[PDB]
C-alpha cells in the first residue's frame, strides 16, 4: 500500500 | 540444491504441473504481506530450516504450527503466503463458485509436500455451519478438512491439511522456546569432565527433578544441563511438563528408562441459591426451633406457636425427602418481585428504536432532546410516553463497548472492550525467562528542556523504552529531540547489547513506522529475534511496557520544573504557569538521571507481580534458566557497523577516482585505489550521525570511508543534511535556473547558513544529543 | 476528643513540607513528599507521620493558596469566593430591558462544508449580545 | 457478596442475580493440573506474599526520597548557575 | 486436624480446620468448642454446624483451664 514495505522474505544471520 | 529437488520429485512421481507448482513456490516472494487486521498479533519469525524470516498471521494459531515445522524433521521447508490457488466448491443452493485463496503455510516434506491452513475453533465451527460443503469433520483421525483444497491438493500429487489449535500441545510449544536459544547456537560442546559428572548423577537416580538437580553443587551450571538436554543425552518429555516449572520435570538418562518408570443435589443448589441475609434468617429459624428438638422448651418463646410448629414441620419432611432438614428453613428471597414490564408494548417497541437511531449515533445528543423527541413520536401515534427517568434507565442499561463505539468511537470504547482471561496453560502472557519478550515504546516526556550553551527552550524530549515482560527491569532507555525514527532504535538497541549483552527473543513493537521499515526488520532478521506487532489501536498488547511510561511520570518527570503536567489543561494556562519560562533542565543531565531511576531505583525496588526486585528476578532467571553466554552479543567494532543502517539499494558502485555515492555525498578510501573493486558494487554503510564517515565492504571486511570534505562535514547529522537539501532546492525554487543538488551546494550552505532557525534548531538538537551520547558512552 | 494527638515538631514539620514541596509549581503527587518529609522527620530525631496524616491535612488546606500554588490562578479562578449582596445596590443583571447588554464571542463547535466547492472551512465563529435583564439574545 | 477459599487463589464466589456463581484468577489457570495438596499450599504461600509487599511501600517511599533529595540537590545547582 | 496458615486466628482458622476433619473422617464432632472474642463470631461457621446437626461453645475471656487439655 502507501509506505508498506513489499512483503520480502529477508535472510537471518550474522555474517 | 537443484539436484536433491530433482531426485525428490523423481522419487514421489510428482507431475509435470505439479512440480510447476512447487518450482514456483520454491522460488517466489510471499503473495502478501501480514496484516495488523484488528485481533490478530502479526509479525515475522527468523526460521533456520528455511534460513530467512517467515511472517505469521496469529502468534498463538499459526505461530505454533510455525515452530513445530520449524522443529519438526520430516518437514523440509514451509513457505508462507504460497501463491493463490482459485478453489472451486459448490455452495449450500448450488452454484459452483471459484473463490480465490492464500494457504497460510506451503510445507514440504520428505515424503509429501502440499498446503496448511492454520484456524481456531469457533472459526471453523462458523465456517462449517455457514457453508456445508467447504469444511467438515472427521472424527475418524479428528481432523478438519476442506473439500476444495484437498480436492486441489489431489488433482496435483500433494496434500492439503486444516490445523487448528485444540491439537498443539502448549507445554511442547512453551519449552520449544525455552530451548530455542540453545537451538540457535552451532558450536554446543559440554566439557567432558562436567558432563560425565551429571550422566552419573542422573544414572544414579532415575525421576530426578529438574529443580532438584540445578541446587546440586557439581561444579555445573544451567547452561550445562539444558545443553545436555539439547543433545537428547538426558531425556525430559518435551509434551507433558513444561521446562519453566522445574519442580514437576522428572529426569531420565534415556527414553525406554523413562518410558518404563513412567509405566441431595437439589438441596444443595438450594444451598447455592441462598444469601447471607437468607442464611442468617435460616440460622435464627434454626436457633429457635434447636430447644424443641430436644425436649427442653424454653418458658419464654416470643415467636407464636404456629410459625414454630411450620418450622418444625418443615425441618421433618426436609430430613426425610431431602437428606439434611436445615436446607428445609431456607427463605431465597431472590425470587419474590414484579418483574413484569409496566410500559405498554408499543411504547416499549418506539422507545427502543428511538434509543437505537437517535441516541447511538454520531451526534452524542444528550438525553434530554432524544427523550423530547420520542415523546413527540409517541404523541404522534398516540401510545404511552416514557418518563424521563425511564430513559435514563434504560440508557444506562445499554452501557459497555458497543454504545461507547457507536457514540464517541472505536478509540473511546477500548477501554470498556474486554479482558482475555486464560483458562488453561497458554504460553505466559509476560514470558518464562529474563531477556523472552521484551517490548519498545515510545514517548513525548512532559518536561521542557533549555539549550545547554545559550539557555533557549528546546521542547519536550522524546523517551524510548525497551522493557523485558518477565522482572520489569528497564532494559534500555533512551531521550532524544527528533520523532520515532530508527536512530532511535539503533540506539536503544547499542545500549540493551551495551550494558546488558544480548538482545531479546521476541519484541514486541507497535504498529509505528520505525517498526515497519526496511531497516529494523533487517536487523532483528540478522540477530534472530522474532518481531511481534501488535494490532493498531490497541495498548494493552505492550501495556506491561506503556505503564512504565506513567510510573516514570509520577516518580522522576512530574517532580521537576518545566513539566508538562499543568499543560493537559490547556484552557488553564497563564504566563506565569508556562514551563518554557520554568524551565531548566539539559537534556544530558535530565538522561543522566533517568538513566539512574531506571537502573537503580526503580531497578532495586519491589514489584508487585513479581515480590522481588526486578534485578533479582533478573538474576534467579538467569541463574534457573542458563547464562546463554553463547548468544552473548560483544560489543565491539563489528557489532557497530553491523548496526548502522544502509540505502534502500545496499551496495554502491565504485567511481574511479570519486569513491561511493551516498546521501548525496561522495566517500572515498585508500583501498578503493585497487583496481579490483573499481567500477563495482560494494555494499555501503553509512553513520546517522557522523556523516563524514562511512563504511563500505572491500575484501571481506568493513572498511571506513572519508568523505572529500571531512573538515566541513564531519559531525554533522544526515536530519540536518535533509534539511539543508530541502532548504537549497526551495532556494533554488525561486530562481528558474536549474542547479542540480550535489555536494559542494551543499557544503557551502553548511559553512555559509548560521542563523536560519530551523536549522539552528537542528544544530541544537544533535548539540544536545552528543550529551546524551558521551552519557552512555560513560562520560 | 478535640485534642491533636501528633507532637507538635511533626505538625510543624509537615506544615512546612505541604506549603514549600507541596504547595510549588510542580504538581508533586502525595506519596514522594510524603517520602521526603519522613526522610527529613529521621534526620530530624522527631516521630514521623503516616500516608493517611499527610492526606488528610492536605485536603484541609484546600482552596485558592493550594490550587494557585500548584496549578496557577486560571484555576483557582473556580475556587473563588462569590460576591454576596447584603444591602441591595444597582441590580446585577438590570432593572429594566436594554439596560446592561452583553457582548460574547465564541467558536461554534460544528465544521462547516462549502455551498458550491464542498471542502472543510474550518469552525465558525458567533457572536451574541444579550440583554441581561431577561437573558434575551438581542 | 463474596466468599473465597484459603487452600485456592485461582477460586472465588460471588453473588450475582442470586446464584452463587464461580469467580476465575490468574493463579486458576496458572495453577491448573495440579493436586489438591500442593494447591493449598502455594495459595498461602500466595497469601502472605501479597501481604508482606503491601508493608514494604516504606522503603521503597525512603529510595524515592533519596533519590528525589538527589534530583533537588542538582535542580538548585543548575537554577542557582542560571 | 491440623492446620498451618500464615493468617491471624480467625473464624478462618476453624471453618478450615472443621473441614480437614471432615477431609480425613468425614463427619463432625457434635460438640465444637472454640475460642472467645469478636474473631470467631460468623454466620457461615454457624450455618456449617446447624447444617450438619452440630453444636458451638465459646470458652470465657482469661480463662484458659477449659482449653487445659
Ligand atoms: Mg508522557
Ligand atoms: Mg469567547
Ligand atoms: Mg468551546
Amino acid at each position: 500500500k502507501v509506505g508498506k514495505r513489499k512483503p520480502k522474505r529477508d535472510p537471518i544471520g550474522v555474517q | 540444491m537443484k539436484e536433491q529437488f530433482e531426485q525428490w520429485v523423481a522419487r514421489l512421481q510428482i507431475s509435470e504441473a505439479g512440480q510447476k507448482i512447487i518450482e514456483k513456490v520454491r522460488s517466489s516472494e510471499p503473495s502478501r504481506r501480514v496484516g495488523g487486521g484488528s485481533k490478530n498479533v502479526s509479525g515475522r519469525y527468523p526460521s533456520r530450516k528455511m534460513g530467512v524470516t517467515i511472517q505469521f498471521e496469529s502468534h498463538r494459531v499459526a505461530l505454533p504450527i510455525i515452530y513445530q515445522l520449524e522443529h519438526d524433521k520430516d518437514v523440509l521447508e514451509f513457505y508462507d503466503q504460497p501463491p493463490q490457488i482459485k478453489l472451486d466448491y459448490q455452495a449450500s443452493n448450488g452454484r459452483r463458485l471459484g473463490v480465490l485463496h492464500t494457504p497460510d503455510l506451503f510445507v514440504i516434506r520428505t515424503n509429501s509436500a502440499g498446503w496448511e491452513e492454520c484456524k481456531t475453533e469457533q472459526d471453523l465451527k462458523k465456517l462449517a455451519e455457514k457453508n456445508p460443503n467447504r469444511y467438515f469433520y472427521s472424527e475418524e483421525n479428528n481432523q478438519w478438512h476442506s473439500l476444495p483444497g484437498e480436492v486441489y491438493a489431489n488433482q496435483f500429487g500433494l496434500y492439503h491439511r486444516i490445523h487448528s489449535d485444540r491439537e498443539i500441545n502448549w507445554v511442547l510449544q512453551r519449552n520449544l522456546q525455552f530451548l530455542e536459544d540453545y537451538y540457535r547456537s552451532e558450536s554446543l560442546v559440554v566439557e567432558e569432565a562436567i558432563a560425565q559428572s551429571l550422566l552419573a548423577i542422573v544414572s544414579s537416580q532415575p525421576g530426578i527433578t529438574l529443580a532438584e538437580l540445578l541446587n546440586r553443587s557439581t561444579g555445573a551450571k544451567s547452561d550445562d544441563i539444558y545443553t545436555l538436554i539439547i543433545q537428547e543425552q538426558i531425556y525430559i518429555d518435551l509434551n507433558a511438563t513444561p521446562l519453566a516449572e522445574p519442580e514437576r520435570c522428572l529426569i531420565f538418562r534415556d527414553e525406554q528408562t523413562a518410558s518404563a518408570y513412567r509405566l441431595s443435589t437439589e438441596s444443595w443448589q438450594r444451598f447455592h441459591q441462598a444469601s447471607p441475609e437468607d442464611q442468617a434468617e435460616a440460622l435464627e429459624r434454626y436457633k429457635t426451633i434447636e430447644p424443641y428438638l430436644n425436649g427442653h422448651p424454653p418458658e419464654n418463646e416470643t415467636i407464636p406457636a404456629r410459625t414454630i410448629r411450620h418450622w418444625k414441620a418443615k425441618y421433618l419432611i426436609a430430613i426425610q425427602k431431602y437428606g439434611c432438614g436445615y436446607i428445609g428453613l431456607l427463605s431465597h428471597r431472590s425470587v419474590k418481585g414484579n418483574r413484569q414490564r409496566k410500559l405498554p408494548e408499543d411504547t416499549l417497541a418506539i422507545m427502543e428504536k428511538f434509543i437505537l437511531e437517535d441516541y447511538e449515533t454520531l451526534k452524542q445528543k444528550r438525553m434530554w432532546e432524544v427523550h423530547a423527541a420520542l415523546v413527540r413520536a409517541c404523541e404522534e401515534a398516540g401510545v404511552i410516553a416514557p418518563s424521563y427517568k425511564a430513559f435514563t434507565k434504560e440508557v444506562q442499561r445499554r452501557t459497555g463497548y458497543e454504545q461507547t463505539k457507536k457514540r464517541q468511537g472505536r478509540r473511546a470504547a477500548y477501554q470498556h472492550e474486554s479482558f482475555y482471561w486464560e483458562l488453561a496453560i497458554t504460553t505466559p502472557r509476560h514470558g518464562d525467562r529474563p531477556f523472552e519478550i521484551g517490548h519498545i515504546a515510545h514517548t513525548e516526556l512532559d518536561v521542557e528542556l533549555v539549550c545547554s550553551d545559550t539557555g533557549r527552550n528546546l521542547g519536550r524530549p522524546w523517551a524510548t523504552f525497551l522493557v523485558d515482560a518477565y522482572s520489569r527491569r528497564l532494559l534500555a532507555v533512551y531521550l532524544t529531540f527528533d520523532s520515532p525514527s530508527y536512530r532511535s532504535c539503533l540506539m536503544v538497541l547499542r545500549i540493551c547489547v551495551k550494558r546488558h549483552g544480548r538482545l531479546p527473543q521476541i519484541v514486541v513493537v507497535d504498529n509505528g513506522a520505525e517498526f515497519h521499515s526496511v531497516y529494523f526488520e533487517t536487523l532483528l532478521a540478522t540477530f534472530e529475534c522474532t518481531k511481534k506487532q501488535r494490532p493498531p489501536a490497541k495498548a494493552r498488547f505492550g501495556s506491561v511496557c506503556e505503564r512504565l511510561f506513567g510510573t516514570s511520570n509520577t516518580q522522576f518527570v512530574h517532580n521537576l520544573l518545566g513539566n508538562t503536567q499543568i499543560t493537559r489543561n490547556v484552557r488553564q494556562v497563564t504566563k506565569s504557569v508556562n514551563p518554557k519560562n520554568l524551565a531548566v533542565w539539559t537534556l544530558g543531565l535530565l538522561y543522566e538521571y533517568l538513566c539512574a531511576w531506571a537502573y537503580e531505583v526503580y531497578d532495586t525496588d519491589e514489584h508487585p507481580a513479581l515480590f522481588q526486585s526486578p534485578r533479582d528476578a533478573f538474576a534467579a532467571g538467569m541463574a534457573i534458566g542458563g547464562s546463554r553466554v553463547h548468544r552473548m552479543i560483544p560489543y565491539d567494532e563489528n557489532f557497530q557497523i553491523l548496526t548502522l543502517p544502509t540505502t534502500s539499494e545496499g551496495k554502491a558502485k565504485v567511481q574511479v577516482g570519486r569513491g561511493i555515492k551516498i546521501n548525496y555525498i561522495y566517500y572515498w578510501s585508500n583501498s578503493f585505489r585497487d583496481p579490483q573493486i573499481e567500477n563495482t558494487s560494494v555494499q555501503i554503510r553509512y553513520d546517522p550521525f557522523n556523516i563524514g564517515i562511512a563504511y563500505a565492504f572491500v575484501r571481506g571486511q568493513w572498511v571506513q570511508c572519508i568523505s572529500q570534505y571531512y573538515a566541513e562535514l564531519q559531525g554533522r547529522s544526515e536530519k540536518e543534511l535533509k534539511l539543508a537539501s530541502i532548504e537549497l532546492r526551495k532556494h533554488y525554487s525561486n530562481h528558474t535556473q536549474q542547479s542540480k543538488v550535489s555536494a559542494k551546494n551543499l557544503a557551502e550552505f553548511l559553512a555559509s547558513v548560521e542563523a536560519q532557525e530551523a536549522l539552528l534548531e537542528q544544530r541544537s538538537y544533535d548539540a544536545e544529543v552528543k550529551e546524551v551520547f558521551r552519557v552512555i558512552e560513560g562520560g
